[PDB]
C-alpha cells in the first residue's frame, strides 16, 4: 500500500536542512506563534489596563523591563480565546485584556510537546535510544508546573509569571516574601541538581581537555581528532588516577559517568516542579513551628530563620499595593513595618 | 639519600593514596583546623553579636537550631575588618561572643582551598597531564573569595560576609538584593546563564552519549557493564549522536569534534561563574545593578510604573526591615 | 544547479522578514518624545 | 608568510600572537605598537575629560579619572583643590597624544617592515629566551628606567612645585616637600604592618613626607638592582627553581600585575591621601562617618546632649566606644572608626572623639564638608543613578572610587587566571607534554596501582 | 550536504544583493512608518504619552469585570475628554 | 494628561499674583535643580535634614513664606532657618555663599526663577510623591 498517507510520510521525512517530520506539523506553528507573540507583545503591547504598568518598547521600556504581562485578576483562569466572551473577536481589546499571555502560554505548551515528539521521531529514524527526549521531560515539568499548575491553584492567571526579564525577577521576590520558597526542601533539591549539573559540566569538560592523548603535532589539540576514529581521544586511566588522588574517588565507568550527567540536572528540575505544585495551594514550607513557639515566648531568642521572616514581612507589606492593584490595598504610613531610621 | 631528599620524595610521590605535594603541606593543616572548628561551633557555639549592637544571634544546634536554621555566625560589626585571633581576646568566652570562630574558619578555609587549587596543578604536572583543571576550579574558588572576603572588604565588616549556614545564606542573598539590586546586574545574569546553561549542557551531553551507547549487553543486565575500565575503543558512536542532534536542530549547530565539544562544556559554566564572582566582587564596591526606578514618565510627568518599579517596592521592604535595630541615621551607606 | 524556493528558504524568511520590520519600528521609537 | 598560518607555526589563528614567540623583531613591533595604544588613550582621554569639564563642579561629579591624577601632582589647582588653571591638563593630554604617533610609527615599522628576527641584525638587540644572562640584562635596563621614573615623582615634589596635600593646614593646598622621610624603620615599617582593619599595610600611608621618602628608596633600589642584574647571571639555586622560557617569563609578570591590581583596588578604596577626596570624592568609610557627623551636628543644634543620648540598643545614639575604648561615632558606622580625615581630626583627642570639642569647636566648614561627603557616598547604579539601589532617578553620579576599584579588581582577577593559564602551560611545555599524553609512554601505566 | 545551495554561495552573489538591497530597506521603512504614522498605537491599543491618565485623575483604569471588561476599557477611553 | 499652562501657573508672590511659566522654563528648572540641588533634595525631601521638605504646604508655613516665586528666589540668595531667625548661607548653597558653594557661581537671576518654578510645579504633578520619601517611590 502506497497511498497518500505513505507519500506524505515520504515528504515529511526527507533529509533537508531543517528536518520537518510529522511532529513538525505541531511544533513549527506553535513555536513560531509563541515566539512571535512574545516579540509582538514586548514591542507594542501595554499592561496598563491589567497591571497599571508600561511594558513595551513602544512605551519606553528596555530589554530588561518589557514583558507580556498576565491578564487582570478579574479574568480568573479564562482561556481568553480571541473569539471568547471577553474579547468578543476584538483584536485590540484582546491585547489590552492580556490575551497575548494565554496565547503565548498555550501555544508554548503545545510547542514543547511538539519538540519532544520531534526528539522521539528523529531518534527512531536514526536508530538511537530516546534518552534526549526523556531528559527533556524535566524542562516540560518545570514549564507546566510554574506557568500552568501554579496559577491554576491560585485565584487567576494574574499570579502566573509574566514573560519578561524584570517580571520574572519580581516573580522570584514574590516567592520569597509570600511563600518562603528558599526554605522549601524541594527547591533545595532543585538547586542541588542545577548547581551540580553545572559542576559536572565544567569538571568533565576540563578533565577530558586535560587528559587528551597527543594525536597530532600542533599546539592546537582540536585538530587531532577524527569523528570516525575508534580510539578514545583522552585517557580514562589517567583521569581516574588524578581524581582518586585529588578527591578520594573518581569515575571508572564512562557509561555510568554520562548517565549520571543526565540524571543529576533532570532529577533536580523534577524535584523543584513538585515543590511548585505545592505552592499552587499555598502548601508552603513557611515556618518551623518549634522556632515560633520558642520565639513567641522568649524575646531574646533569635536565629537566621526569624531574621528572614522579618524580611518577608517587609516584602509583603511594601510591594503588595502596587503588585496587586485589584485588591485596592491602602496601607497608611503608620502600619508599614520598618526598622529604626530606615 | 639524605633525610630531606627522602621527605621530598614522599611529599611529591605519585604512589600515595591521596597525593600530598607542597600545596598539600599547607592545605592539610588549614583545612583540618577550619573543619574541626566548624563542626564544634555548628553544634555547640553560644550566640554571637553579629551586628555589634549587643543583640546575639543563636547559630548552633544545642542553642535551639536545626540543620536548616543553624549557622556559624559572622563576627561582630564592632570588629569591622580587624584581625581577631583567639589570642586577642581576654578569654574564650569573649571570643565566642564576638564571632571569633567565623574568622578562624574562613581564613583557614580560603588558604586551604587556594592550596587545593595549586594541588590540582601540581598532581597534573607529576602525572604528565595538561595543566588547566585548576583553571576550571578557579571559578568556584573565586566565588568563595567574593562572599567571604571581597564583599566584607568593600562593605568594611566581616559581619556582612556570608554566614556559614543554610538560612544564613538566604539572609545574605535577600539583603544583597535590597542593597545592590543584584538581579538587575548583568554579571549576575551572566552567572545565571552559566549555571542554567551548564545544567542544560550537562543533561544534553549525558543524554546524547547515553543515546548512542553501542550494544554490548543483554536486556537483563546494566548497559554499564558494556564498558570496561581502560579499554582502548570508544564506548559510544559520536557519529550517530551527531546524526541525531544535527537533525534535531540543523547540521552545523551540532558538534562532531569531541575535543571542541568537551572544551565548550568546560568553558561555558566556568566563564559564567567567573562573571557571577565578579558581580559579587564589584558590587562589593557599590557599583550596583541597573536602576530604572521612575524611568518611564508620561506627557504631564506622572510616573508610569514598570516591572522595575515593582522590584523596587520589594527591595524597599527588604531594606527597611533588615537589621532592624542597627541603623540610627536615614541612609544605609554600608 | 540548485533550487531557490525550498523549505529552508521559507523558514529563513518567516523569521527574517518580521525581524527587519520590527527593527525599523523600534528604531523609530528612539525619537518619540513625551 | 613566515609562521603566518597554522601549518607552519602550529598555532591556530585564535592563538595567533603565540606565533611571535621566537620572532623578536615582529615581537618588538607588537610591544611598541601596543605602548602607543596606551599612550594614545592617556592623551585622548585627558582631552575628552578637559572638553567635558566644568571647573565649578567637583571633579567627582563629572566622571573624571585622569584629571584627578594630574591635579594630585599639583598641576592646575590651588587651596582647597579649586581649579585655577586648566592649561596643564591640556598640555599633559596633547603631549601624550603626539607621542603615541611616534610609538605607533615604530611599532608598525618593526611589525611589518623591519627585520622579523633581530639576532642576525644585532647581537645587542637580539636575545634568546634561554639566555639567562641576556634576559637579566634586559631586566636590568628596565629596572633602571623604573627607578628614574620614581625619582621624577620626587623631583616634582621637592623642586618643581610640590604635590597637592589634602592634609595641609588651611583646607588643602599644593605644598613643596622639603623633608621626605628617609628613616628606613618608617619606610620599611609600612611593609610589615598587618593588612587588617586599623593597620592597613601600605594602604595606610597618610602623609606626603612618607610618600616621597618611599619613592627615594624605591628609586635607589631599582637602580641598584638594575645594575646588579646587568652585571650578574642567575645563581644555581635560582636556576633550578624556575622555568626559563618566554611563556614562563610572561606568566611571572601576569602574577605580578594581578597582585598590583588588587593593591591598587584597595588603595583607591581606602586611601584619601594620594587619592584626595576633593578630587576623587569621599571614601566609603568617609561618607558613612560624615553621615554620623552631619546628624550629631543637626541634633546638637536642636539641644541634644549627644554624649549621653542612649540609642535604642543601649549603645550611644551618636557616640560609643571602640573595642579598645576610643570614643567613636555610633550606629552602623561603628565599623568605620579607623577612618582618618582632615575635616574630622580637629575633633579628636587622646581618647578619640572629644566631647568638649564636639560641643564647642565644630566650624561651619566641617559641617559643609560632612554634608557634601554624606551626599556623595560611593554608591550608585551601573547606569549612573546615584545613591542606594532603591533610590529614584535624578542624580547622575557614580563615584570615581567605585569606577576605579571595580575595574581594577576585574582586571586583577583575569590577570591571575592568565598567570595560572600560562604558568601551567609553561611548565607542561618545558617538560614536553603540553600537547597531550604520549600513548606509548603514558606515565600512569608505569606506576603501581593505588589499591 | 542536504542539497540546498550553500549560504556562503548565496550571500556573496551579486543577484542576492541586487534583490536584498531593496527588500531589506523597504521592510525597515515600513516598520518605521508603522510607528511614525501612529498606527501601532491604534492596532494594539497602547496609550500615547498623553493618554495614560485624565488631566486630574491619578487612578489606574484597571479592568475589574470579566465579561464587561471590553465595555470597561471603552468607558475608560471616553473619559479622556 | 499633559503639561498645560494651568499646571505651569504658580504664585509669584504673597499677595496672590500668579505667573505662568513656559515648558522651556519648567524643563530648565528641572535640569538646574538636578545640577545644584538634587544631591540633597532629590524627590523633594532633604537628605541632611529630613524634618524639612519642599512640599508647598511646608513652604507656606516657613517664615517668611516660601510657597511662591519671590520667596524661593530670596531663599536662594539669602536662606534662613524655618522661623526666619537665622541666616544659614554658611551651610546652605546660595548666591551670598557662591564663594564656598562654587556651583552657585554660574546661576543667574533667570535661573533662580526656573528652579523656583520647578519646585512649585512638581507637587502639582507628583502629589504625595513630592517630599514623601521612600514610602511613595
Ligand atoms: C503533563 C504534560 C501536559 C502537556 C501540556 C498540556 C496542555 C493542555 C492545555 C490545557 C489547559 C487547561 C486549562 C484549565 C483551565 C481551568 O481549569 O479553569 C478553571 C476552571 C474553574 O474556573 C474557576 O472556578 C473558580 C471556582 O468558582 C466556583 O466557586 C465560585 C466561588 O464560590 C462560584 O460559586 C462560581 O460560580 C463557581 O464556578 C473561580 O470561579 C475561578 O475564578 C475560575 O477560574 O476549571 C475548568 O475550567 C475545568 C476544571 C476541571 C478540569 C481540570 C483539569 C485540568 C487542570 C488540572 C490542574 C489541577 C490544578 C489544581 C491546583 C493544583
Ligand atoms: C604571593 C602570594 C602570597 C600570599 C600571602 C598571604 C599572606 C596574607 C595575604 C593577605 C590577606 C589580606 C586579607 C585582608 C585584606 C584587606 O583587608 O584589605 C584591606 C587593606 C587595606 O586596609 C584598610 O586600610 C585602611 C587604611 O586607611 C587609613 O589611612 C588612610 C590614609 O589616607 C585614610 O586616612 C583612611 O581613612 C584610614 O583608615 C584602614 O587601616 C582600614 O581599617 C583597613 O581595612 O588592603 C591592603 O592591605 C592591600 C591590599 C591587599 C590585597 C587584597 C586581597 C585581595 C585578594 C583577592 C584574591 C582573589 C583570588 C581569586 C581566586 C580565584
Ligand atoms: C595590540 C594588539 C595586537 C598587536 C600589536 C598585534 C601584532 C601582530 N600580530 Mg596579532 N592578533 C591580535 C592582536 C595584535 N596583534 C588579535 C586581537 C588577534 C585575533 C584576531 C591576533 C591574531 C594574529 C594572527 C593569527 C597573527 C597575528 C600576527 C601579528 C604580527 C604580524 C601582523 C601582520 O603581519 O599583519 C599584516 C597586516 C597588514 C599589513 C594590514 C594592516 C596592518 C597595519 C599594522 C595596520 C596599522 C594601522 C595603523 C592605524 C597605522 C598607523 C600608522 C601611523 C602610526 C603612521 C604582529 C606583530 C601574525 C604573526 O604572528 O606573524 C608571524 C599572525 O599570523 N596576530
Ligand atoms: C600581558 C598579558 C598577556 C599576553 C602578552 C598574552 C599572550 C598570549 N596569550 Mg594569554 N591571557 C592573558 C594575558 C596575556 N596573554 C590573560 C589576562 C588571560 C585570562 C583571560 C589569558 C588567557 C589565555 C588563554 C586561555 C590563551 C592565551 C594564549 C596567549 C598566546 C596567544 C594569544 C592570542 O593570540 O590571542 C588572540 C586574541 C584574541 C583571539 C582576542 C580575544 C578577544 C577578547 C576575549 C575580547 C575581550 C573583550 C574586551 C575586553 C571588551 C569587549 C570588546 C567589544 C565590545 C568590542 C599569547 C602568547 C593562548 C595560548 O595559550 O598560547 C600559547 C591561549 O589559548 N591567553
Ligand atoms: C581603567 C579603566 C577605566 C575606568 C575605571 C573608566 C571609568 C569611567 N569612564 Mg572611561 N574609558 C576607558 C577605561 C575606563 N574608564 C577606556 C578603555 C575607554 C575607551 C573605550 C574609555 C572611554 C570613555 C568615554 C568615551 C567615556 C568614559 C566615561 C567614564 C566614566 C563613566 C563610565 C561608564 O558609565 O561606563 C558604563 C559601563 C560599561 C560600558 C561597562 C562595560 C562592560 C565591559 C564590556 C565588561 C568587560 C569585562 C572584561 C574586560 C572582559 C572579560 C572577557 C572574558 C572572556 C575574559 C567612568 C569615570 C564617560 C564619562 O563620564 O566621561 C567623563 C564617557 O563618556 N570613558
Ligand atoms: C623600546 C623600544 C625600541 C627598541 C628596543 C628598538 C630597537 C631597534 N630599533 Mg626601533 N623604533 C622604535 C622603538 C624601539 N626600537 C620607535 C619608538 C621608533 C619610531 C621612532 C622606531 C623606529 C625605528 C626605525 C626606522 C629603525 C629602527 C631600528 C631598530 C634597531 C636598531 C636601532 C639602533 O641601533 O639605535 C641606536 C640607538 C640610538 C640611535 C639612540 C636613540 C635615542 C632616542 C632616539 C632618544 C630617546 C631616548 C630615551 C630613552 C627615550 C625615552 C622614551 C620614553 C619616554 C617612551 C633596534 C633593533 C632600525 C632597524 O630596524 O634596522 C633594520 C631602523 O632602521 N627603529
Ligand atoms: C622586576 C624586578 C625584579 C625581578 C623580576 C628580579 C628577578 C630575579 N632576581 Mg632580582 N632584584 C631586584 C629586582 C628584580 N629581580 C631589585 C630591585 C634588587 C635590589 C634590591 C634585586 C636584587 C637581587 C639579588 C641580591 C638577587 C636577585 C636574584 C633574582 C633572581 C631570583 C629571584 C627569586 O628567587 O625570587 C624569589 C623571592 C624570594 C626567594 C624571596 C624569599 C621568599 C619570600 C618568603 C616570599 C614572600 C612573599 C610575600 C607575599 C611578600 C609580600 C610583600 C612583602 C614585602 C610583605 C631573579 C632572576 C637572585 C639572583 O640569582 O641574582 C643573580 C639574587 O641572588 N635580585
Ligand atoms: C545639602 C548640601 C543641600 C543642598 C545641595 C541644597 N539644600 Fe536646600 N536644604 C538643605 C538643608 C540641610 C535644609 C534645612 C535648612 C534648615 O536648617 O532650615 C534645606 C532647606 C531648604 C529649603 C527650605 C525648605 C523648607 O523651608 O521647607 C529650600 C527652599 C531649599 N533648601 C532649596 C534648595 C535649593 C533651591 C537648592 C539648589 C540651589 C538646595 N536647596 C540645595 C540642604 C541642601
Ligand atoms: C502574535 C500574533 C500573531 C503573530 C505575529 C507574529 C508571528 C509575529 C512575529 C514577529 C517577529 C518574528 C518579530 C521579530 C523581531 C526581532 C527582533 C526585534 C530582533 C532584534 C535583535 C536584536 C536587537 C539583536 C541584538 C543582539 C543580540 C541579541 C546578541 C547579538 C548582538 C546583538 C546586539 C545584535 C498572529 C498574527 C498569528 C495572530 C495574532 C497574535
Ligand atoms: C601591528 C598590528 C596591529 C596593531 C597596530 C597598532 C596597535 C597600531 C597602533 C597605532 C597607533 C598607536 C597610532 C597612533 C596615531 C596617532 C596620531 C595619528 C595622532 C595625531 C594627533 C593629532 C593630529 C593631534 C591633533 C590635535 C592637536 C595637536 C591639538 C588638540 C586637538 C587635536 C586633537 C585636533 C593589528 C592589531 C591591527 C593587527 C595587524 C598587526
Ligand atoms: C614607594 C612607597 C613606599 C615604599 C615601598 C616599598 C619600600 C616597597 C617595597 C616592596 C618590596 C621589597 C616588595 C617585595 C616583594 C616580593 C615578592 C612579591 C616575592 C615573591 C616571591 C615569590 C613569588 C617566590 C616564589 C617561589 C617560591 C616561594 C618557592 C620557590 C619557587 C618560587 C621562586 C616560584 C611607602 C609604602 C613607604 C610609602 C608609599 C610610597
Ligand atoms: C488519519 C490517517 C489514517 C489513514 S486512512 C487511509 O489512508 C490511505 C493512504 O495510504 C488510503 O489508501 C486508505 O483508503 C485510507 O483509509
Ligand atoms: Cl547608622
Amino acid at each position: 500500500e502506497r497511498g497518500w498517507f505513505d507519500i506524505l510520510d515520504d515528504w515529511l521525512k526527507r533529509d533537508r536542512f531543517v528536518f520537518v517530520g510529522w511532529s513538525g506539523i505541531l511544533l513549527f506553528p506553535c513555536a513560531y506563534l509563541a515566539l512571535g507573540g512574545w516579540l509582538t507583545g514586548t514591542t507594542f503591547v501595554t499592561s496598563w489596563y491589567t497591571h497599571g504598568l508600561a511594558s513595551s518598547y513602544l512605551e519606553g521600556c528596555n530589554f530588561l523591563t518589557v514583558a507580556v504581562s498576565t491578564p487582570a485578576n478579574s479574568m480568573g483562569h479564562s482561556l481568553l480565546l480571541l473569539w471568547g466572551p471577553e474579547a468578543q473577536g476584538d483584536f485590540t481589546r484582546w491585547c489590552q485584556l492580556g490575551g497575548l499571555w494565554t496565547f503565548i502560554a498555550l501555544h508554548g505548551a503545545f510547542g514543547l510537546i511538539g519538540f519532544m515528539l520531534r526528539q522521539f521521531e528523529i531518534a527512531r529514524l536514526v536508530g538511537v535510544r530516546p534518552y534526549n527526549a526523556i531528559a527533556f521531560s524535566a524542562p516540560i515539568a518545570v514549564f507546566v508546573s510554574v506557568f500552568l499548575i501554579y496559577p491554576l491553584g491560585q485565584s487567576s492567571w494574574f499570579f502566573a509569571p509574566s514573560f519578561g526579564v524584570a517580571a520574572i525577577f519580581r516573580f522570584l521576590l514574590f516567592f520569597q516574601g509570600f511563600h518562603n520558597w528558599t526554605l522549601n526542601p524541594f527547591h533545595m533539591m532543585g538547586v542541588a541538581g542545577v548547581l551540580g549539573g553545572a559542576l559536572l559540566c565544567a569538571i568533565h569538560g576540563a578533565t577530558v581537555e586535560n587528559t587528551l592523548f597527543q594525536d597530532g603535532e600542533g599546539a592546537s589539540t582540536f585538530r587531532a581528532f577524527n569523528p570516525t576514529q575508534a580510539e578514545e581521544t583522552y585517557s580514562m586511566v589517567t583521569a581516574n588516577r588524578f581524581w582518586s588522588q585529588i578527591f578520594g574517588i573518581a569515575f571508572s565507568n564512562k557509561r555510568w559517568l554520562h548517565f549520571f550527567m543526565l540524571f543529576v540536572p533532570v532529577t533536580g528540575l523534577w524535584m523543584s516542579a513538585i515543590g511548585v505544585v505545592g505552592l499552587a495551594l499555598n502548601l508552603r514550607s513557611y515556618d518551623f513551628i518549634s522556632q515560633e513557639i520558642r520565639a513567641a515566648e522568649d524575646p531574646e531568642f533569635e536565629t537566621f530563620y526569624t531574621k528572614n521572616l522579618l524580611l518577608n514581612e517587609g516584602i509583603r507589606a511594601w510591594m503588595a499595593p502596587q503588585d496587586q492593584p485589584h485588591e485596592n490595598f491602602v496601607f497608611p504610613e503608620e502600619v508599614l513595618p520598618r526598622g529604626n531610621a530606615l | 639519600a639524605n633525610l630531606w631528599e627522602r621527605f621530598c620524595n614522599w611529599v611529591t610521590s605519585t604512589d600515595n593514596r591521596l597525593y600530598v605535594g607542597w600545596f598539600g603541606v599547607i592545605m592539610i593543616p588549614t583545612l583540618l583546623a577550619a573543619t574541626i572548628c566548624f563542626v564544634i561551633a555548628f553544634i555547640a557555639a553560644p550566640p554571637v553579636d553579629i551586628d555589634g549592637i549587643r543583640e546575639p544571634v543563636s547559630g548552633s544546634l544545642l542553642y535551639g537550631n536545626n540543620i536548616i536554621t543553624g549557622a556559624v555566625v559572622p563576627s561582630s560589626n564592632a570588629i569591622g575588618l580587624h584581625f581577631y585571633p583567639i589570642w586577642e581576646a581576654a578569654s574564650l568566652d569573649e571570643w565566642l561572643y564576638n564571632g571569633g570562630p567565623y574568622q578562624l574558619i574562613i581564613f583557614h578555609f580560603l588558604l586551604g582551598a587556594s592550596c587545593y587549587m595549586g594541588r590540582q596543578w601540581e598532581l597534573s604536572y607529576r602525572l604528565g597531564m595538561r595543566p588547566w583543571i585548576c583553571v576550571a576550579y578557579s571559578a568556584p574558588l573565586a566565588s568563595a573569595f567574593a562572599v567571604f572576603l571581597i564583599y566584607p572588604i568593600g562593605q568594611g565588616s566581616f559581619s556582612d560576609g556570608m554566614p556559614l549556614g543554610i538560612s544564613g545564606t538566604f539572609n545574605f542573598m535577600i539583603v544583597f538584593q535590597a542593597e545592590h539590586n543584584i538581579l538587575m546586574h548583568p554579571f549576575h545574569q551572566l552567572g545565571v546563564a552559566g549555571v542554567f546553561g551548564g545544567a542544560l549542557f550537562c543533561a544534553m551531553h549525558g543524554s546524547l552519549v547515553t543515546s548512542s551507547l553501542i550494544r554490548e549487553t543483554t536486556e537483563t543486565e546494566s548497559a554499564n557493564y558494556g564498558y570496561k575500565f581502560g579499554q582502548e575503543e570508544e564506548t559510544y558512536n559520536i557519529v550517530a549522536a551527531h546524526g541525531y542532534f544535527g537533525r534535531l536542530i540543523f547540521q552545523y549547530a551540532s558538534f562532531n569534534n569531541s575535543r571542541s565539544l568537551h572544551f565548550f562544556l568546560a568553558a561555558w559554566p566556568v566563564v559564567g561563574v567567573w562573571f557571577a564572582a565578579l558581580g559579587i566582587s564589584t558590587m562589593a564596591f557599590n557599583l550596583n545593578g541597573f536602576n530604572f526606578n521612575h524611568s518611564v514618565i508620561d506627557a504631564k510627568g506622572n510616573v508610569i510604573n514598570t516591572w522595575a518599579d515593582i522590584i523596587n517596592r520589594a527591595n524597599l521592604g527588604m531594606e527597611v526591615m533588615h537589621e532592624r535595630n542597627a541603623h540610627n541615621f536615614p541612609l544605609d551607606l554600608a | 544547479s540548485y533550487p531557490i524556493f525550498t523549505v529552508r528558504w521559507v523558514a529563513v524568511h518567516t523569521l527574517a522578514v518580521p525581524t527587519i520590520f520590527f527593527l525599523g519600528a523600534i528604531a523609530a521609537m528612539q525619537f518619540i518624545q513625551r | 608568510a613566515t609562521n603566518r598560518d597554522q601549518e607552519s607555526s602550529g598555532f591556530a589563528w585564535w592563538a595567533g600572537n603565540a606565533r611571535l614567540i621566537n620572532l623578536s623583531g615582529k615581537l618588538l613591533g607588537a610591544h611598541v605598537a601596543h605602548a602607543g595604544l596606551i599612550v594614545f588613550w592617556a592623551g585622548a582621554m585627558t582631552l575628552f575629560e578637559l572638553a567635558h569639564f566644568i571647573p565649578e563642579k567637583p571633579m567627582y561629579e563629572q566622571g573624571l579619572i585622569l584629571i584627578p591624577h594630574i591635579a594630585t601632582l599639583g598641576w592646575g589647582v590651588g587651596p582647597g583643590g579649586e581649579v585655577v588653571d586648566t592649561f596643564p591638563f591640556f598640555v599633559v593630554g596633547v603631549v601624550h597624544l603626539i607621542s603615541s604617533a611616534v610609538l605607533g610609527f615604530g611599532g608598525v615599522y618593526h611589525a611589518i617592515r623591519g627585520p622579523e628576527t633581530l639576532e642576525e641584525y644585532s647581537s645587542f638587540f637580539g636575545y634568546d629566551w634561554k639566555d639567562k644572562n641576556k634576559m637579566t640584562t634586559i631586566l636590568g635596563f628596565h629596572l633602571i628606567v623604573l627607578g628614574i621614573g620614581a625619582l621624577l615623582l620626587v623631583a616634582k615634589a621637592m623642586f618643581f612645585g610640590g604635590l597637592y596635600d589634602t592634609w595641609a593646614p588651611g583646607g588643602g593646598d599644593v605644598r613643596v616637600i622639603t623633608n621626605p622621610t628617609l628613616d628606613p624603620r618608617v619606610i620599611f615599617g609600612y611593609l610589615l604592618k598587618s593588612p587588617f582593619g586599623g593597620e592597613g599595610w601600605i594602604v595606610s600611608v597618610n602623609n606626603l613626607e612618607d610618600v616621597v621618602g618611599g619613592h627615594i628608596w624605591i628609586g635607589l633600589i631599582c637602580i641598584a638592582g638594575g645594575i646588579w642584574h646587568i652585571l650578574t647571571t642567575p645563581f644555581g639555586w635560582a636556576r633550578r627553581a624556575f622555568i626559563w622560557s618566554g611563556e614562563a617569563y610572561l606568566s611571572y609578570s601576569l602574577g605580578a600585575l594581578s597582585m598590583m591590581g588588587f593593591i591598587a583596588t584597595c588603595f583607591v578604596w581606602f586611601n584619601n591621601t594620594v587619592y584626595p577626596s576633593e578630587f576623587y570624592g569621599p571614601t566609603g568609610p568617609e561618607a558613612s562617618q560624615a553621615q554620623a557627623m552631619t546628624f550629631l551636628i543637626r541634633d546638637q543644634k536642636l539641644g541634644a546632649n549627644v554624649g549621653s543620648a542612649q540609642g535604642p540598643t543601649g549603645l550611644g545614639k551618636y557616640l560609643m566606644r571602640s573595642p579598645t575604648g576610643e570614643i567613636i561615632f555610633g550606629g552602623e558606622t561603628m565599623r568605620f572608626w579607623d577612618f582618618r580625615g582632615p575635616w574630622l581630626e580637629p575633633l579628636r583627642g587622646p581618647n578619640g572623639l572629644d566631647l568638649n570639642k564636639i560641643k564647642n569647636d565644630i566650624q561651619p566648614w566641617q559641617e559643609r564638608r560632612a554634608a557634601e561627603y554624606m551626599t556623595h557616598a560611593p554608591l550608585g547604579s551601573l547606569n549612573s543613578v546615584g545613591g542606594v539601589a532603591t533610590e529614584i532617578n535624578s542624580v547622575n553620579f557614580v563615584s570615581p572610587r567605585s569606577w576605579l576599584a571595580t575595574s581594577h579588581f576585574v582586571l586583577a582577577f583575569f590577570f591571575l587566571v592568565g598567570h595560572l593559564w600560562h604558568a601551567g602551560r609553561a611548565r607542561a611545555a618545558a617538560a614536553g607534554f603540553e600537547k597531550g599524553i604520549d600513548r606509548e609512554s603514558e606515565p600512569v601505566l608505569s606506576m603501581p596501582s593505588l589499591d | 550536504t542536504t542539497g540546498e545551495r550553500p549560504f556562503s554561495d548565496i550571500i556573496t552573489s551579486v543577484r542576492y544583493w541586487v534583490i536584498h538591497s531593496i527588500t531589506i530597506p523597504a521592510l525597515f521603512i515600513a516598520g518605521w512608518l508603522f510607528v511614525s504614522t501612529g498606527l501601532a498605537y491604534d492596532v494594539f491599543g497602547t496609550p500615547r504619552p498623553d493618554s495614560y491618565y485624565a488631566q486630574e485623575q491619578r487612578s489606574i483604569p484597571l479592568v475589574t469585570d470579566r465579561f464587561e471588561a471590553k465595555q470597561q476599557v471603552e468607558t475608560f477611553l471616553e473619559q479622556l475628554k | 494628561a499633559e503639561l498645560t499652562p494651568e499646571v505651569l501657573t504658580v504664585p509669584l508672590n504673597s499677595e496672590g499674583k500668579t505667573i505662568t511659566l513656559t515648558e522651556k522654563q519648567y524643563l530648565e528648572g528641572k535640569r538646574l535643580f538636578q545640577y545644584a540641588c538634587a544631591s540633597c533634595h532629590v524627590g523633594g525631601i532633604t537628605k541632611t535634614n529630613p524634618s524639612l521638605d519642599l512640599r508647598t504646604e511646608t513652604l507656606a508655613l516657613a517664615t517668611p513664606p516660601r510657597d511662591n516665586i519671590e520667596g524661593l528666589v530670596d531663599y536662594m540668595k539669602n536662606p534662613t532657618t524655618y522661623d526666619g531667625e537665622q541666616e544659614i548661607a554658611e551651610v546652605h548653597p546660595s548666591l551670598r555663599s557662591a564663594d564656598i558653594f562654587p556651583k552657585m557661581r554660574n546661576l543667574t537671576e533667570k535661573d533662580l526663577v526656573a528652579i523656583a518654578g520647578h519646585i512649585l510645579v512638581e507637587p502639582k504633578i507628583l502629589g504625595d510623591k513630592w517630599g514623601g520619601g521612600k514610602v511613595y517611590y
